[PDB]
């Protein structure tokens, strides 16, 4: 049980530089039978890099087999998934079944075309797709998937106006063209298809040539819809990239951990004593010192006392903001305030 | 639910205790120094704020029976208090030690009674290791 | 009444998963209306979708009109909307007049085009034209126009530089090639107007390559244009695109909604007071308690504290500032200095 | 104007009861608590700082007549009222209950004496369901 | 003196609308007057558009030179200007450099053109250069210089290392690429500069396509360059333009304009007493009510609180910040203690 | 020693004009000697650039030879450099080393080359190579590399999704497109290198135009990648620009330099005060005026006062904050709760 | 500047008054309640932390020859006196009215005696339509 | 290391004095007065809080036991206290005048007595100028 959370610690949440050598190692593998697959294309080294493709093949399927079942034994030691329900929960989570899908189909195509050409088709979408195994945890994924969905409503904006732009500059190009012929012969803009590609091509600034309008009205509009619609298509970049660094920003005033250990601490306590609350037999009703009225009137002050301590949980997780600083002073003045009240009352009892 | 309402109206009279239908933080507070409680007045004002909704300061009928009605078996509050055991675990793992629990419930934050502890922790399968599996906790005290 | 704005929700506010499952719908078959649109010009594909497309007119036009019409009655449940002149107060508003032109040029080309050329070029607009139809309730252009207002100093600035840099150089690199020869035999930059065209391909970075400068010159000219006055279109993404990521943190500390319930209860309150006041009959005297003088007196007090309530709703509908601490510090201080003149006054009073 | 300005000057010179030109705090407290009302220190600089624009905490008679020369009837204050109205409108169509209306005007805020309120949602018509158009009363109340 | 300085707010300081009559009248006959410049150079139109352009910039340098005799005159409203010697300084400020110049070049080419085509030459150029006439106090370029300005130190540190990356990269593809042979048959990257233009080419993301490396060896080092050393350049964008958009918000949290009026009337007023002590029968002296030691401590503690004045009139200029709140927390703070003091020591005395 | 101090002041750290005329001159000199590497290979001008680069070299050698040399001697007025292990701790550092190669291997080529033609080839690049002297005490690259580590988790990001989809997209246009023919009778796309090519150059917007899909899929699948894909590469622009932009805002809120001149001076003298309490013959222990458990006692003292004022000198460093006022609302609440609490206590002694 | 710093040793000893070298709030206190003037405790605090650079709190003798060295003819302190003059100027143009300049200075701010304000008007050409020139009052009092 | 915690137990029973395991501020207050040092109420608190890791605001005993534990010769102490030499170094290069370092030890911040810096001062060689290489003072006191 502890040799099994240490091999956990070093596959699937690694930290050192141990385990940066291991995950850099794995990286660099199937990195190389990349390349390999890309040399199996090219007519004069076809024969000799799939001739070393077939046997880079059989040593990776049974390197990630061995790793996999080694992973899905050693994820025991979460209390998650101890069990065979909770492996069976393991083998769910997404980044296990693209794992499960690289290893079983590459024993379909070694074993069916061990005794072969469409075999070498399926080999290299399987060396691209084991791309996905070196960002372990998915922390990638969940990054870039939460600054998404903050700016969501932005996104959507930006992208629909401008997609709504690329569809009318690209029909006004084609009125304009439809009827121009190049110096080659040949028509540029024969459908309106053939429009829509040279505004795809265009409103996202590549500009591959090929499709270049020729009239002076195509000129016209092309030059407006690329000065103005393009800064739409540049927009997701300005978002994302700006979110991204005013979030690292805030990471830099989070609350020191101490912090919440005292909040933490009272929130469990505080919701289990609501639990305790319901069975009147409990030792729970011992601090309150017969008894008829006063078992409303606790489980009331207990819920206020829950929802104080959840309410206190969360402001203790999240950074310093300009409510802390009102609310403290609120506490503060009206502490403060209260206390010149018993000064007052007891130098109007005493002398009067 | 008019057994329920009939129980809230009837607990809302004892905060009250006259034809208000108001509830005052010095009105709140006699009840708790009835039950020898002591609390502050910040403590006060915080309980009142997280009951009401129209921002005046005082808990009338709607307000009160808003916070009687919504659930501790919820969706969100399963996952605080879940995420809250995360800050005494070592390794992350979902096991917390015995007398880790003893010593955090007993000193850190609202102190309990060390036979509230010793009943707490008997709730839960304490062996194999001297071990206990928190998430059974949080079945168990989100199960109302 | 009931119904009336039980879909006028489903409309016009629409949320949850079933407004959102009939307004995919409608934007599915618009597009796919659309992709008709497209391959009725390919030769290939242009008798079928030409057929099809007549077809799927007829009945667009019928569902959009009905839709229309039940928008239409179902905007009485406001009560903006309520009358007849209400009824053409929802008319005026933008996204209703482009439905309504939609929907009427539809029925007009369906009728002139029934008994045929230029009829599919009148429905190819409106296929694209109804693109606008989405987008309920105007969201997308009222955020994106809040944001370009805002900036709208320094998009004028980026814009006036960009296009002060594309007059001059533009002229520089015609100079400098004006006699320059292609290798296919022709002139590259014959006119001013064919180096103007150069100069707005390069200078928002699309490069189409079919005029690039030949003579060192304009190579050089266009090499240190490229390098600075690109950045000046590249500008309008990066201020919009940090304008939105401001906004959407600067959300995250609104103040909750119960801090503005009483602070909109004592505006509305106040400023009725202010009007119950010139009529001397009423019972809103009948708080201060004869009465020559005091009326002009209760008159400004009256018209001072509606002045600071309006204030204080404004304050209220703000996110949380550094503003707010320095007003609650300088009330706090000043409630706390006078309880303790309280408190001297009263020890010099009794003992002296 | 020059019988607005003798009224204005009139009604200024029933706070300031010297030779002046200025009112204090004080000099407005006393006018307050002369008519039995009781406001607190910064109810009153509150009230002071919504009418002077030097900055010295004083006003003078200028700005005592910028505060009575600017309208009521505005295009942004007409706005202003609407908008508060909507905090207590559900679904937003634009009417609210009378008897909510009722529960608002005399418990929230500055609570209101219960004839003002009487006056108040009589002079709307109130019938046809209970709601009421409260844009009939943004309109009454900014006609001046 | 009255009508000079309502011309002048019409001219030099525009706001409303019939000063965005007038400038927006003057800058569309510079826009047409720069179209006829630029028909003058297509072979169709190059008689017609001289023979419109010969009159049209006779009325147009009657109108500039009238317009600048009239600002000339009306600048005397300022008290900068005033005098022989101030309308010369009003001369020397660079936007009336730039009209005088304009207008009289376009006389000496309309006089010594009249009896040409060095004259059209030299008209084509002022008729670019008149487009600096529409920004008219500058405030386009003040607040353009402003931002780069604040941010030169990051700005420096991206154009170094962008140019610095030019040169390495564009070396080694010279090297990788100056024995490949194009398909035409030519040497694309025959010297040194020509894998220069390239690199500049590719490095700002415009790719012409005219030079476009062969070999594999170039392909990798184009590869990699273009992945890693283009956002060097894509980030003088990103640097300015986040800096709009943070210098915009900042000016939301401004301080009220009254804030400032008792700190700039205290301001001048310490300044001045300061002044006034040096004169020694002066009637600064009389506040302080013999005087041989008195004259150097009153002049200490004047220079003191012209110090204490001058940072407070600094202070109440910028925007609301955490220092604000820290400075009033310490004043409050330390006002509220030695009350406490005084209560303490007034208890102290009477009782014992 | 004073003479030694000013010229490292004017060689090594340089400030005015005076510095920046020198810097300047090198700067200059360096790329006038680039721009005949330039026209060395082009064959109009080869014979003359290169009979002025040999000459050119030798007067480059020598000076910067005297210049490293000049800079190498007066390091010594620094503490850290002084000594003969000082001096090589000063040759190891890293511009130091780049300036030793250089000055070397010019005078290894112009000895070998004296008595050619791949002399030139070794002249070329160190020509190059000499660009990296301007920059002189690191601070462009420091500064680049701090913005880079800070945000490496959000680069690490977007290059990796980046990547990911640059793999997948290129592989299924290598499929869609494998089979075609270009117009001028050729295969664009014959392996899996091609249009891998073609996804580098089209994933970060420069489009050369050499490799274009000719299917439909081709086109749809580039119309869809090229919309979504390319933000990821545009994406490290924003991060950095915008991460630049926020650290420039930060520095304007910086504490003046005196407020940590009295936390500066406790550190130093806590920290002595802990070292000097290890002898116990030492006259720090007067202070607390026997003394066998009053050692262990002031040693615990003195080591938390040691850790407060190491706080406390780590926050008088950072710019202002909402922790600072927090902190201080802490501290100033409890000194004043203290104090109304002595003034209880004294009031309940005297009258009771 | 051996004149001149005597001099500054000689008005360091008028509030010294002792042997330390430092200057406390409570020394400069009682030499400004010597000249009939009662300041508040953090005007004190603000102008001493004017003065210093070490930030003890208190006035060294080079740090109060550092205060008496630095010219007020100067670069940046002429234009904070132009700057502050443009608040009190209607359509900027450079004038102010002579009225309207003895209504700031004797009210708003450090109230000045009225014997000063009419040696201050009358330093500069108060005449030609009652405007009168501020830059010539900032060369003025500028020239030191 | 046993002989190491019989040494912090008995060094920690010097502040408890009952049978707690806490330290309170009021019980690490009177151990300061008795030795004659009289701290604030915000000094006290400021001690405590660079000690606990519970935020409870006592001090356990392995709280102590890790303060004791941590190491002065750091490689991160090591540079705070090389950097705060900077703060009073002129030109930068290593080196502050000894009759500098004698007016900053003596006046600012903690008061030094005047032996104890005759101390400091002879343990690093003085001479040759004058000048004194703060870096010998940085590796002698983290030599520890
Ligand atoms: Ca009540
Ligand atoms: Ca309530
Ligand atoms: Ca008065
Ligand atoms: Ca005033
Ligand atoms: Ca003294
Ligand atoms: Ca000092
Ligand atoms: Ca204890
Ligand atoms: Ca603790």
């Amino acid at each position: 049980t502890h040799v099994q959370g240490r091999v956990y610690n070093f596959l699937e949440r690694p930290t050192g530089w141990k385990c940066f050598v291991y995950h850099f190692a794995v990286f660099l593998i199937v990195l190389v039978c990349l390349i390999f697959s890309v040399l199996s294309t090219i007519e004069q080294y076809a024969a000799l890099a799939t001739g070393t493709l077939f046997w880079m093949e059989i040593v990776l399927v049974v390197f990630f087999g061995t790793e996999y079942v080694v992973r899905l034994w050693s994820a025991g030691c979460r209390s998650k998934y101890v069990g065979l329900w909770g492996r069976l929960r393991f083998a769910r989570k997404p980044i296990s079944i693209i794992d499960l899908i690289v290893v079983v189909a590459s024993m379909v195509v070694l074993c069916v075309g061990s005794k072969a050409t469409s075999a070498i088709r399926g080999i290299r979408f399987l060396q691209i797709l084991r791309m996905l195994h070196v960002d372990r945890q998915g922390g990638t994924w969940r990054l870039l998937g939460s600054v998404v969905f903050i700016h969501r409503q932005e996104l959507i904006t930006t992208l629909y106006i401008g997609f709504l732009g690329l569809i009318f500059s690209s029909y006004f190009v084609y009125l304009a063209e439809k009827d121009a012929v190049n110096e080659s012969g040949r028509v540029e803009f024969g459908s309106y298809a053939d429009a829509l590609w040279w505004g795809v091509v265009t409103v996202t600034t590549i500009g591959y040539g090929d499709k270049v309008p020729q009239t002076w009205v195509g000129k016209t509009i092309a030059s407006c819809f690329s000065v103005f619609a393009i800064s739409f298509f540049a927009l997701p970049a300005g978002i994302l990239g700006s979110g991204f660094a005013l979030k690292v920003q805030q990471k830099q005033r989070q609350k020191h951990f101490n912090r919440q250990i005292p909040a933490a601490a009272s929130l469990i306590q505080t919701a289990w004593r609501c639990y305790a609350a319901e069975n009147p037999d409990s030792s729970t009703w011992k601090i309150y010192i017969l008894r008829e009225h006063h078992r409303a009137t606790i489980k009331v002050i207990r819920r206020m006392q829950y929802f104080v301590a959840k309410k206190k949980f969360q402001q203790a997780r999240k950074p310093y903001d300009v409510r802390d600083v009102i609310e403290q002073y609120s506490q503060g003045h009206l502490n403060l305030m209260v206390r010149i009240k018993e000064l007052q009352r007891r130098l109007d009892q005493s002398i009067g | 639910t008019e057994e329920q309402i009939a129980e809230f109206k009837e607990a809302f009279s004892l905060f009250d205790k006259d034809g208000d239908g108001t509830i005052t933080t010095k009105e709140l507070g006699t009840v708790m120094r009835s039950l020898g409680q002591n609390p502050t007045e910040a403590e006060l004002q915080d309980m009142i704020n997280e009951v009401d909704a129209d921002g005046n300061g005082t808990i009338d009928f709607p307000e009160f029976l808003t916070m009687m009605a919504r659930k501790m078996k919820d969706t969100d509050s399963e996952e605080e208090i879940r995420e809250a055991f995360r800050v005494f675990d070592k390794d992350g793992n979902g096991y917390i030690s015995a007398a880790e629990l003893r010593h955090v419930m007993t000193n850190l934050g609202e102190k309990l009674t060390d036979e509230e502890v010793d009943e707490m922790i008997r709730e839960a399968d304490i062996d194999g290791d001297g071990q206990v599996n928190y998430e059974e906790f949080v079945q168990m005290m989100t199960a109302k």
